[PDB]
């Protein structure tokens, strides 16, 4: 599953994304390779882990 | 090897709770620790 924390739309555009149950060396990390989808989501982001 | 928690596999997980052991451990103790040394008035 993927879970979006977000603080509300009127208060920021900003997103935290919490892949529920995978540990995240394991996470796809095709952040500039996201046009080529290997993963079901299009978006991909890299920001603090 | 074979584990039964292997439903994943078919679309089945378990979300872990808010609060953990430890922290409900926490509020136990915090509501012995007032009824001892303080009663009912806490």
């Amino acid at each position: 599953g993927v879970s979006v924390i977000t603080p509300g739309t009127n208060t920021s555009n900003q997103v935290a994304v919490l892949y529920q149950g995978v540990n995240c060396t394991e996470v796809p990390v095709a952040i500039h390779a996201d046009q080529l989808t290997p993963t079901w989501r299009v978006y991909s982001t890299g920001s603090n882990v | 090897r074979d584990l039964i928690c292997a439903q994943k596999f078919k679309g089945l997980t378990v979300l872990p709770p808010l609060l953990t052991d430890e922290m409900i451990a926490q509020y136990t103790s915090a509501l012995l620790a007032g009824t001892i040394t303080s009663g009912w008035t806490f």
